[PDB]
C-alpha cells in the first residue's frame, strides 16, 4: 500500500533555547508530502 | 533545509519546508510567513550536466 | 566585581591510569575505543595538540572524551593527523578534516610476529569506522623505526567531564564574570522566568548569543543581561571662558 | 555571528581555548571581517543618508 | 549496554561514527491509515 507523508518528521535540531524567532537549517531531514 | 517557528512558551508549533513549492522556496529566502503582493527574486537555475 | 563558578557534583578521580598504563596493547586492523565518561579527570600527571592548548586544557569542561588504541611504526607517527596524505594512513586510520582532541607519542621498548595492518581495500574509509601483511619490528634492535605507542583522544552537549576547580556561591542583581561549565561571559544575572524542556540546556535569542541558562546544580533559570556601557560625552563652553565642563552618560537610569 | 574561516565564531571560546601564539591568527580573521561588515554598513548608511 | 491508539516515531541517523536515536508520542485515532 502506497501512502503519503504531511507535516511530518521534524525535530529539534540542536539543544539550545529560542523565543518568538525563526531558524534554519540543514541536516538530514524528512520533506513534507513523501 | 527547513525553517522553524518557534514561539513564547514554546515549543515547535508550525513549520514549512523550503523545498516543496515556489511559494515554499520564497517563505524560506524572505524569511516571514506572510508575503505582501510583488515580484521577488529567490536564487539561480542551473542545468546539470 | 566578585566571581561566581558553578560545576556540577565532584565524583572519584577516574582512572586514566590502567589505559595509560596496560600491559597489552590492540593492533591497528583490529580497532578498539576505551570510553571515558563521569569524570573529574586531572591531566598534570600527564606532544601535539591540534585544536586545543594543553596548557589551558585543565580549566574546560567537555561532554565525553574518546580514547583509542593504536600501535604503528617509528616513523608513521608523523603521519596521524589530520588530512594527512598517507595512502596507508587512508588504509588503517582516518583522523577527520577537522579534529579538536590531541596526539600522544609514548614509547615500547619491551615488545613481533604477533600485529598486522591492512593495506588492500577497495575504496576510501569514511573516518572513525571498521590482504595483510606482517609488521617489521620483530627485530628488537635499534634500526629507527623502533615501534611506538600512539594514543589518541577525540572530544552544545551535556557535560560530565570538567576539569577539577573549586565552586563558588552564586551572587544576584550585580554584574559579574560567570563560568557555566566552561561557557564564559560576563554580565548581571536575573531570575527571570522563561520555560525550559526538562532535557533543553541553554537558550539564545537571535545572534548566537548566551541569553538564558539553566543552573547546573539547584535546576533554576538565569537570565543573562550586559550590564551598562555606552558612549560620553562632554559640553563645554569652550576653553576661553572657562575649564569648567560638563559630563553626560547616555542612555543610563545614572542611579 | 559567522566565524569568517575560523575554528569558532565567538571570540570568548577562541580566548578560552587556545594561547596567546595560535588565537592570535584566529582573532586577526575575526578583525579583518567585522571590520569589512561595519565599513559596508556605513558606506550604505552614508548614501542613503 | 543494559538500560531500564498511539503513534510513536523513531529517528535514526548515522554520522561521524555516531547514531542518533530519537524518539517521540503521539495519541492517535483508530483507523486503517494515518490521519494528517
Ligand atoms: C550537586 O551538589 C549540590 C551541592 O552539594 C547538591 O545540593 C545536589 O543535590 C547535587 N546533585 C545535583 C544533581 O545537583
Ligand atoms: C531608575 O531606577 C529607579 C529605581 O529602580 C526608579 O525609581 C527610577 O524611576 C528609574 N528612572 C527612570 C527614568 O525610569
Amino acid at each position: 500500500t502506497q501512502h503519503t507523508s504531511s507535516m511530518r518528521g521534524v525535530y529539534y535540531p540542536d539543544e539550545i533555547f529560542r523565543s518568538d524567532t525563526l531558524y534554519l537549517t540543514q541536516d538530514l531531514f524528512l520533506p513534507f508530502y513523501s | 533545509t527547513f525553517m522553524l517557528k518557534y514561539d513564547e512558551n514554546g515549543t515547535i508549533t508550525d513549520a514549512v519546508d523550503c523545498s516543496q513549492n515556489p511559494l515554499a522556496e520564497l517563505k524560506c529566502s524572505v524569511k516571514s510567513f506572510e508575503i505582501d503582493k510583488g515580484i521577488y527574486q529567490t536564487s539561480n537555475f542551473r542545468v546539470v550536466p | 566585581s566578585g566571581d561566581v563558578v558553578r560545576f556540577p557534583n565532584i565524583t572519584n578521580l577516574c582512572p586514566f591510569g590502567e589505559v595509560f598504563n596496560a600491559t597489552k596493547f590492540p593492533s591497528v586492523y583490529a580497532w578498539e575505543r576505551k570510553k571515558i565518561s563521569n569524570c573529574v579527570a586531572d591531566y598534570s600527571v600527564l606532544f601535539k595538540c591540534y585544536g586545543v592548548s594543553a596548557t589551558k586544557l585543565n580549566d574546560l569542561c567537555f561532554s565525553n572524551v574518546y580514547a583509542d588504541s593504536f600501535v604503528v611504526k617509528g616513523d608513521d607517527v608523523r603521519q596521524i593527523a589530520p588530512c594527512q596524505t598517507g595512502v596507508i594512513a587512508d588504509y588503517n586510520y582516518k583522523l577527520p578534516d577537522d579534529f579538536m582532541g590531541c596526539v600522544l607519542a609514548w614509547n615500547t621498548r619491551n615488545i613481533n610476529y604477533n600485529y598486522k595492518y591492512r593495506y588492500l581495500r577497495h575504496g576510501k574509509l569514511r573516518p572513525f569506522e571498521r590482504p595483510l601483511n606482517d609488521y617489521g619490528f620483530y627485530t628488537t634492535t635499534g634500526i629507527g623505526y623502533q615501534p611506538y605507542r600512539v594514543v589518541v583522544l577525540s572530544f552544545n552537549a551535556p557535560a560530565t567531564v570538567c576539569g577539577p576547580k573549586l565552586s563558588t556561591d552564586l551572587i544576584k542583581n550585580q554584574c559579574v564574570n560567570f563560568n557555566f561549565n566552561g561557557l564564559t561571559g560576563t554580565g548581571v544575572l536575573t531570575p527571570s522566568s522563561k520555560r525550559f524542556q526538562p532535557f533543553q540546556q541553554f537558550g539564545r535569542d537571535v545572534s548566537d548569543f548566551t541569553d538564558s541558562v539553566r543552573d547546573p546544580k539547584t535546576s533554576e533559570i538565569l537570565d543573562i543581561s550586559p550590564c551598562s556601557f555606552g558612549g560620553v560625552s562632554v559640553i563645554t563652553p569652550g576653553t576661553n571662558a572657562s575649564s569648567e565642563v560638563a559630563v553626560l552618560y547616555q542612555d543610563v537610569n545614572c542611579t | 555571528s559567522s566565524n569568517f574561516g575560523a575554528i569558532s565564531s565567538v571570540l570568548n571560546d577562541i580566548l578560552s581555548r587556545l594561547d596567546k601564539c595560535e588565537a592570535e591568527v584566529q582573532i586577526d580573521r575575526l578583525i579583518t571581517g567585522r571590520l569589512q561588515s561595519l565599513q559596508t554598513y556605513v558606506t550604505q548608511q552614508l548614501i542613503r543618508a | 549496554y543494559i538500560s531500564d491508539k498511539h503513534l510513536r516515531e523513531f529517528v535514526f541517523k548515522n554520522k561521524d561514527g555516531f547514531l542518533y536515536v530519537y524518539k517521540g508520542y503521539q495519541p492517535i485515532d483508530v483507523v486503517r491509515d494515518l490521519p494528517s
